């Protein structure tokens, strides 16, 4: 059956040594709620609800799409990324996105780009790398004429020149912060709307570096705990900025593993800390990434089949445990689902489907014939498709 | 003088001291998108923001009027920018602001402007006092917020604090051992005083770890700092510590040692070492029981583990 069911899988539940600490406790209830989920079966077990909610995440996202209530209010200010997962989203799950929303989407986020480069959270708020990487990493999936011609690729580099700082990191937005989740929009922007001068990023190869400590993972800023999100920063910044092998790439690789739940299947963000539907893309975003890392690098032992992650047992609790009944996805079981992770925890699911180091390629789709999404790109995530078409069109400039 | 939640506050376009201003209406398009219905309170407030932001009027009623629009979304770079702005035109008293910050940041914790907006403000004032202790009381509330151990390294280097922090992570410590954060604390706390070097010190660390490591085997922290703080100079350069981590076979196993041994056989691969081919095998074994055994789940890991160590050890 499905490995998380299996007997003997209640055997990588949690030993807590009969001690106990907060860590403890939490992994403990967590583990309850996980179990109960996967045990859900002993009455009816045909044809499981291991079906993924296409028509009724897109009703979530179709609409929400065109509005959405008060409740919002706290995206007020990143509302380009409300626009980014949903028209993702939709891709992965593929909807046609409307030509008449295209040029909306297009119409607004023009609205949000400061005459000084970059983007806003909405109309008339100073631009920031991260709505800015949203808008752009937006306008891209839409690839056209119109989307394209959105983005001022002038002024964008002159804004990144402004959040360029000596040591190498940018700030993230004028007197904003800094940390790999600055250098990873930077670069994913300036790449594809080809816009990078020989003297952009000096120096931040080697600050994305000082960033990984003692874990082999990736913190935010120099000496802090290694953490997923900003190691995906980090990492895929590299991958664009061609410095890969500039980190350890064997204490990283040894690490993300670690980030899958010997039971769950999904992974934590956190050595000890419990786990999360958004990492099943920002960790197991990795491994697609470790491997361009190390085949490049020249490294036999790679496999030719998967990722060196546990996709099954992974798409086995995205599927079990993250999806809305309503619809949209979430992060675990019993929790405010949002498009945010209803983006995240999808991307989480096509990486785990996917698999294509090399000419060749090889699949592994669990539940229904009916789960398989769209590919996604190791450091885009967003059509392996709309990436190529994307840059092999600025590039002409 | 009131606040948002207050039972008789009004909008502020029913207020006097607002009268002579006109709001400015969010312009969303002619067609929207990802449009946001915002409340009668919240709209009003931003209304009003935009008109003074457009204006840069540094009146002391914008001021009180950022509050407000912090509160319905204290998330809004922006309104957080033209504040500090307002701070340093009014001139502004900022111990009156860190009081105004310690608070919001204890409201809003998983927050970044709110932090950013604190470390701005003590680099104003160069004083850190308050700091160690307020960022203490934050991580007594989650005792693993980032944002509030970062702040806490930024203002332990700017401001050369280390004398008793060392002591703080032996602290929450024993609050719970498995605090991974709290682990990658110590390593800030060493790494950048008395460093590893000292034989002294890499023995007493070690040591301990080991302490850790009995007293709760499966804590995954405990491990990967012992093979954090051990990595560098290479694992083969340590032999007693492939014998004593056989003595935990017993009632001490854990697949968090399986492989801590692999890792260990692997730095000896790369170090000639007597019997290049008797451990060659007692480790490609050990990677067995990880994969079909101790640590499945990471099969598809190990089973590269076993690759890469015959693709290079063996004819
Ligand atoms: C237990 C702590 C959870 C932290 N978590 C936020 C959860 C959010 C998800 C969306 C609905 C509300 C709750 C993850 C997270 C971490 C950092 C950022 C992050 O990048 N930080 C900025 C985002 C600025 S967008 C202008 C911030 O100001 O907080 C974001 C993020 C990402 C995109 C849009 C909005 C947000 C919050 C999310
Ligand atoms: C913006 C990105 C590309 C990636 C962001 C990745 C993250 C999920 C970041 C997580 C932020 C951290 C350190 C956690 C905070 O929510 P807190 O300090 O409250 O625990
Ligand atoms: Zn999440």
């Amino acid at each position: 059956p499905l490995y998380s069911l299996r007997p003997e899988h209640a055997r990588e539940r949690l030993q807590d040594d009969s001690v106990e600490t907060v860590t403890s406790i939490e992994q403990a209830k967590v583990e309850e709620k996980i179990q109960e989920v996967f045990s859900s079966y002993k009455f009816n077990h045909l044809v499981p609800r291991l079906v993924l909610q296409r028509e009724k995440h897109f009703h979530y996202l179709k609409r929400g799409l065109r509005q959405l209530t008060d409740a919002y209010e706290c995206l007020d200010a990143s509302r380009p990324w409300l626009c980014y997962w949903i028209l993702h989203s939709l891709e992965l799950l593929d909807e046609p996105i409307p030509q008449i929303v295209a040029t909306d989407v297009c119409q607004f986020l023009e609205l949000c780009q400061s005459p000084d480069g970059g983007f806003g959270g909405g109309p008339g708020q100073y631009p920031h790398l991260a709505p800015t990487y949203a808008a752009v990493n937006a306008l891209c999936i839409i690839g056209t004429e119109e989307a394209y011609n959105v983005i001022n690729r002038e002024k964008l580099l002159q804004y990144l020149y402004s959040l360029k700082q000596p040591d190498g990191s940018f700030l993230m937005h004028v007197g904003g912060e800094v940390d790999v989740r600055s250098a990873y929009c930077a670069a994913s922007v300036a790449s594809l709307t080809n816009i990078i001068t020989p003297d952009l990023f000096e120096g931040t190869a080697e600050w994305i570096a000082r960033c990984q400590n003692w874990e082999g993972g990736i913190g935010g800023v120099p000496g802090m705990e290694a953490h997923g999100g900003y190691t995906f920063c980090g990492l895929a910044a590299l991958v664009i900025l061609k410095k890969e092998r500039s980190l350890n790439l064997k204490s990283l690789l040894q690490w993300v593993t670690s980030r899958q739940m010997r039971f769950e299947g999904g992974f934590q963000g956190r050595c000890n800390k419990l786990v999360d539907g958004c990492y099943s893309f920002w960790q197991a975003g990795l491994l697609p990434l470790l491997h361009r890392a190390l085949h490049a690098q020249g490294d036999p032992a790679l496999s030719m089949s998967h990722w060196m992650f546990h996709q099954q047992a992974l798409q086995e609790y995205i599927l079990m445990c993250c999806q809305c009944p309503a619809g949209g996805l979430l992060d675990k079981p019993g929790k405010s689902r949002d498009f945010y992770h209803t983006c995240y925890c999808l991307s989480g699911l096509s990486i785990a489907q996917h698999f294509g180091s090399g000419a060749m390629l090889h699949d592994v789709v669990m539940g229904v014939p009916e789960n398989v999404l769209q590919p996604t790109h190791p450091v885009y995530n967003i059509g392996p498709d709309k990436v190529i078409q994307a840059t092999t069109h600025f590039l002409q400039k | 003088f009131l606040s948002l939640d207050s039972p008789t506050y009004v909008l502020y376009r029913d207020r006097a001291e607002w009268a002579d201003i006109d709001p400015v209406p969010q312009n969303d398009g002619p067609s929207p998108v990802v449009q946001i219905i915002y409340s009668e309170k919240f709209r009003d407030v931003y209304d009003y923001f935009r008109a003074v932001l457009q204006r840069d009027e540094r009146s002391e009623r914008a001021f009180k009027l950022t509050r407000d629009a912090i509160e319905l979304n204290a998330a809004n770079y922006t309104v957080w920018h033209f504040r500090r702005v307002l701070l340093r035109s009014l001139q502004k008293d900022l111990q009156e602001e860190m009081n105004y910050i310690i608070a919001i940041i204890e409201e809003q914790p998983k927050n970044y402007q709110v932090w950013h907006h604190r470390r701005v403000l003590v680099e104003w004032l160069k004083d850190p006092s308050q700091e160690l202790e307020f960022i203490a009381d934050i991580l007594n509330q989650d005792a693993k917020n980032y944002h509030a151990w970062q702040h806490r390294q930024w203002v332990i280097q700017e401001f050369r604090l280390w004398d008793n922090e060392l002591q703080y992570v032996d602290q929450l410590l024993k609050e719970d051992v498995r605090n991974n954060s709290v682990w990658n604390q110590r390593h800030f706390v060493i790494s950048n005083t008395t460093g590893y070097s000292d034989r002294a010190v890499l023995e007493r660390e070690v040591q301990y770890t080991l302490e850790m490591i009995k007293l709760v085997p499966h804590n995954e922290s405990a491990w990967n700092y012992l093979k954090g703080i051990l990595q560098d100079r290479g694992l083969s350069r340590y032999p007693n510590l492939l014998n004593q981590l056989l003595d935990l076979q017993p009632s001490h196993s854990s697949p968090y040692l399986i492989a801590f041994l692999v890792d260990i056989y692997e730095d000896m691969l790369e170090n000639q070492c007597d019997n290049k081919e008797d451990i060659l095998n007692k480790a490609l074994e050990l990677c067995e029981i990880l994969a079909k055994e101790k640590d499945t789940i990471r099969k598809e890991y190990w089973r590269y583990i076993g690759r890469s160590l015959q693709s290079k050890h063996s004819r």
